[PDB]
RNA sequence: GAGACCGAUAGCGCACAAGUAGAGUGAUCGAAAGAUGAAAAGCACUUUGAAAAGAGGGUUAAAUAGCACGUGAAAUUGUUGAAAGGGAAGCGCUUGUGACCAGACUUGCGCCCGGCGGAUCAUCCGGUGUUCUCACCGGUGCACUCCGCCGGGCUCAGGCCAG
RNA sequence: GGGACCGAGGACCGCGCUCUGCAAGGAUGCUGGCGUAAUGGUCACCAGCGACCCGUCUUGAAACACGGACCAAGGAGUCAAGGUUUUGCGCGAGUGUUUGGGUGUAAAACCCGCACGCGUAAGGUGAGAGCUUCGGCGCAUCAUCGACC
RNA sequence: CCCACCCAUACCCCGCCCUCAGGGUAGAAACGAUGCCCUGAGGAGUAGGCGGCCGUGGAGGUCAGUGACGAAGCCUAGGGCG
């Protein structure tokens, strides 16, 4: 059961992924950069993030993050290059593009109507710390889901008297 | 387990309560007030033949 | 008959509920009213600009107590035999079918209540 | 007190009967009897047959004995005079000895029917100490 | 308030503010009012002030209850043995101070006057002879009673 | 004797099998209760003389206690069914309840119960269609 | 064999491969952890992907029951919808705007003219019951009387805000 | 003469008077629009005014100090023995079946032998509730006078 | 020194709630008499005292109570009562 239930699956194409071992915060900002975009422009953008040609704007999870000139396209200053998040979002976009091909939709008019990154159950790892403590090194995996959609009187008597007089004259 | 589960009641109290319960059984309004369907039977102190 | 008995106008002295102190800030505090017991509590001492404490002066009129704005009184009903209890209180009482009554049993309740003239407050539930 | 502390249904009927009599009749006897019905048991001490036999020793014979309490029996009284006693309760020995002497025993509702003003009634209490 | 003026206000039935009573002038009652001068204003009323107070704000003590004087009957049930049978006899008794003044004044509930129309004065806790309101005024209490009625 | 109408009321005032109560009022399920209110006046099972009106197939069925047969429940009720004009049913019920001093205080309630039963046996009128109302419900 | 006991943080530490796993040199210390469905019928086949998995399709009454499985709260998080924000927010009284709603009303009673369909109309006579003077039943009643329905007219009472 | 706020009760009874009824123990009469979100209500936001953050502890009071990241579930005057006060109940100069025995539809209910526990083996005057045949009778109990162990 | 004006939960009048106090209510056409009707006064409150109502698990009785066209639980910028 997907989050966007207003979109019927017959005219749409969907693809999801669970327990993905990527950072949730980097994937949230990457999915926000491509939300509501065309399918071919989003695939080109994500590859440019891998090749460090375009940058993903960091808006919520951007604490003490460096500045770059490639954020000027987005109107921000803090922008990064989440390569791992771009790799996972490409494979999910290629999967939904294949789902539209099998169903018979047109891939040239597909937009990303819905895309959501939810938090997955946390994994656990431990390392060694002095003063008798053990450092927890939990990972933060994420759930991703996306859907592709083809782009396309009670008047009074006095009020009614004025209505008639204006109509006559 | 030593919680005083049983209650000591005077034998005179018990015989008073049993006598009051027998008197209320002869009262036909009190039988209907309990929830008994007493409308098709006569002589609400019902006595049947022992031979029967 | 649908129209209720003639009654004095219904006046609510206060429609707003009484909120517990600091239930807005803490989620562990339910909004149900609890009387503060601290001696320095501003709600207990009735300082101005603070939450009001309920009292018997807010009590509704005895002639219009427990009356819905139509003018009747609610009576919870589980079956047909409960509707027949409201036979003589057409002008003063209304029937409210319980939430656990099934769909077949409800249709018998409304049909009987229309015969008896008794208003049903939730007649369109399972229709 | 407006309501008696007792749960006795027959005492509730007696309170209702003597509320009507104390309201509609100007006799102060009915107000005293109603007040004593409301009191508790330690405030309604027993009255023995020997104590009321003291009070009929003078010219108080042929007068109804009224006690808002239960009337006990005294083994120290050898002979019991003929007397008409009305009380809330009687013991088995007290009721038998009054009826053996030729007297009669009344309840308080029989007293109300017979003497609603409390005419010619000798009213008594028991020892408080 | 000191303890001695507190007791006099209770004995004069002035338990509340803007509360008024009729007092027969003797030497015993005059020294009572002299002590509570920092709290009271008093004077000699005329026939009009007695009439408006009885007719408009006149209430009676009947079995410990405050009954308005809307009938001549309830005056006769309460003061008829003293010879007072109607309102005019009650007004005559207060104004022309008769022998039954004590019974007639005590029968009257203490008068619950309103606040005066037009205010008291710029500052009302001085004596009347220094531009205040407290104390004794001869007939200017009638101007005060007219505003408080 | 030990039992009377006043004593039965004291036992059954607080709890009764016919007793139903919830917040707004306290009702009664007794067949001998008319107006279905819990009180000494309308407690049919408590009182020695009582009346009760139940519906019939066409008309009313009025039952009354017989004081001599109080201990014989199979013959304790004097049952009359009035299947006639409503005016003759009311007249006979009023005569039944007020001419001989058999609960003259219950005469008005008995006539009012017969009217309410016969007002329930008339054919029922069809309900007008519910009007959709407001911008949200109509659209 | 039972219980006015407890019901998976409860009841024995242990409802489970529990004195187990694990800790200590050792004596000893000592957990957490129940539930798909009636039945595995626990996704045939197709398609994308290296795979994990996803989408169609299928099983079932229910995939809103996918062995991360009954129901599935709150803290906390994401997306969409609406809004607010010149150095705190939150709260009380009172209007306004916008969004969304519960009622109430829909006609009833009586009277008078017509037209239909029927005689449970008044009285009297027989049985039955009862409150012993009131009713029911059967007959008589045969049509200016009684009861329903329809078509007109009139009165009274009907909701909200106002003069 | 000009305004403002309110209409409380629900057959008659009363107090009165300007009289074919009245303004005299609480509002009726006539009329208009609408009959639905129109009044009304609930949220969200703006605006005017109001408004310290809770608890604990100390003290005459503050101030200081301590606890408070958030949520769910759990969480603290109970039971027994022995005293004692009051209320209800039963029997009452007595009261208590349940140590045990006898039945039983079997831990219930019903019945009871001998002991045993605790208790038990006379008024006047001032009065005084109440009664009265209106002459007097007078509860309990207080002041005192009493009588006895 | 004079005149007018502004306002506190203070005073005055009216309505409603609750408490207290004083009355009425049976040859019963009579009553949740633990009710109803009439009249007046009063209303802050720590420690403490008294009373009445609400809610949870289990037991006896009762509603010939509800329920697979759906019990319990849960969510609810939907209502009603107190």
């Amino acid at each position: 059961r997907y989050a966007a239930t207003e979109i019927a699956p017959t005219k749409s194409a969907r693809a999801r992924g669970s327990y993905l071992r990527v950072s949730f915060k980097n994937t949230r900002e990457t999915a926000q950069a491509i939300n509501g975009w065309k399918l071919q422009r989003a695939l080109t953008f994500l590859q440019n993030v891998i090749d460090k040609k375009e940058a993903v704007p960091m808006r919520r999870y951007a604490g003490s993050t460096g500045r770059t000139a490639q954020g000027k396209q987005w109107g921000v200053s803090r922008a990064r290059w989440p390569v791992k998040s771009a790799q996972f979002l490409i494979g999910l976009l290629k999967n939904a593009e294949a789902n539209a091909d099998a169903k018979g939709l047109d891939t040239g008019n597909l937009i990303i109507k819905h895309i959501q990154v939810n938090q997955a159950p946390k994994q656990r790892r431990r390392t060694y710390r002095a003063h008798g403590r053990i450092n927890p090194y939990m990972s933060n995996p994420c759930h991703i889901e996306l859907i592709l959609t083809e782009a396309e009187s009670h008047l009074s008597s006095r009020q009614r008297g004025v209505r008639i007089r204006r109509a006559l004259t | 387990i030593w919680r005083k589960w049983h209650v000591k009641i005077n034998q005179g109290q018990k015989r008073f309560a049993t006598a009051s319960a027998l008197a209320a059984s002869a009262v036909a309004p009190l039988l209907m007030a309990r929830g008994h369907q007493v409308s098709t039977v006569p002589e609400v102190p019902l006595v049947v033949d022992s031979a029967a | 008959m649908v129209a209720a008995k003639k009654h004095v106008p219904i006046v609510k002295k206060r429609t707003k509920r009484f909120m517990r102190h600091q239930s807005d800030r803490f989620k562990c505090l339910d909004s149900a009213w609890r009387k503060p017991k601290g001696i320095d509590n501003r709600v207990r001492r009735r300082f101005k600009g603070n939450l009001a404490m309920p009292s018997i002066g807010y009590g509704s009129n005895k002639k219009t107590k427990h009356m819905m704005p139509s003018g009747h009184k609610a009576f919870l009903v589980h079956n047909v035999k409960d509707v027949e209890l409201l036979l003589m209180h057409n002008r003063t009482y209304a029937a409210e079918i319980a939430h656990n009554v099934s769909s077949r049993k409800r249709i018998d309740i409304i049909t009987r209540a229309k015969q008896l003239g008794v208003k049903v407050t939730n007649a369109k539930a399972k229709v | 007190r407006k309501a008696p502390k007792s749960d006795n249904v027959y005492l509730k009927l007696l309170v209702k009967l003597y509320r009507f009599l104390a309201r509609r009749t100007e006799a102060p006897f009915n107000k005293v009897v109603l007040r004593r019905l409301f009191m508790s048991r330690i405030n309604r001490p027993p009255v023995s047959l020997s104590r009321i036999a003291r009070n009929l020793k003078n010219g108080n014979e042929k007068k109804t004995v009224v006690v808002v309490a239960t009337v006990t029996d005294d083994n120290r009284l050898l002979q019991v005079p003929k007397m008409e006693v009305a009380a809330l309760r009687f013991t088995a020995k007290a009721r038998a000895r009054i009826e053996a002497a030729g007297g009669r025993t009344l309840t308080l509702d029989q007293l109300a029917l017979e003497k609603p003003t409390g005419a010619n009634t000798l009213l008594l209490r028991g020892p408080k100490n | 308030i000191p303890p001695k003026p507190r007791k006099i206000l209770q004995l004069l039935r002035l338990r509340q503010i803007n509360n008024g009573v009729f007092v027969k002038v003797t030497k015993a009652t005059a020294e009572m009012i002299k002590i509570v001068e920092p709290w009271v204003a008093y004077g000699y009323p005329n026939l009009k002030s007695v009439r408006e107070l009885i007719y408009k704000r006149g209430y009676g003590k009947v079995n410990g209850q405050r009954i308005p004087l809307t009938d001549n009957a309830i005056i006769e049930e309460n003061l008829g043995k003293y010879g007072i049978i109607c309102i005019e006899d009650l007004i005559h008794e207060i104004f022309t101070v008769g022998p039954n003044f004590k019974q007639a004044a005590n029968f009257l509930w203490p008068f619950k006057l309103s606040n005066p129309n037009g205010g008291f004065r710029p500052r009302k806790f001085k004596h009347f002879i220094e531009g205040g309101d407290l104390g004794n005024r001869e007939e200017h209490i009638n101007a005060l009673i007219r505003a408080m009625n | 004797s030990n039992v009377s109408a006043d004593l039965i009321w004291e036992v059954s005032r607080n709890y009764n099998s016919f007793l139903v109560k919830q917040r707004t009022g306290t009702f009664s399920r007794d067949a001998l209760n008319l107006t279905n209110q819990h009180s000494r006046k309308h407690a049919g099972f408590v009182n020695d003389k009582a009346l009760g009106i139940v519906p019939a197939e066409k008309g009313v069925k009025v039952i009354a206690k017989k004081v001599k047969a109080a201990n014989k429940p199979a013959s304790s009720l004097y049952t009359v069914t009035y299947k006639s004009t409503a005016r003759k049913a009311y007249k006979a019920i009023a005569s039944q309840a007020a001419k001989h001093g058999y609960r003259a205080d219950l005469r008005q309630a008995a006539v009012a119960r017969a009217s309410a039963i016969l007002r329930s046996q008339r054919p029922v009128k069809p309900e007008p269609p519910k009007k959709l109302r407001g911008a949200a419900a109509r659209r």
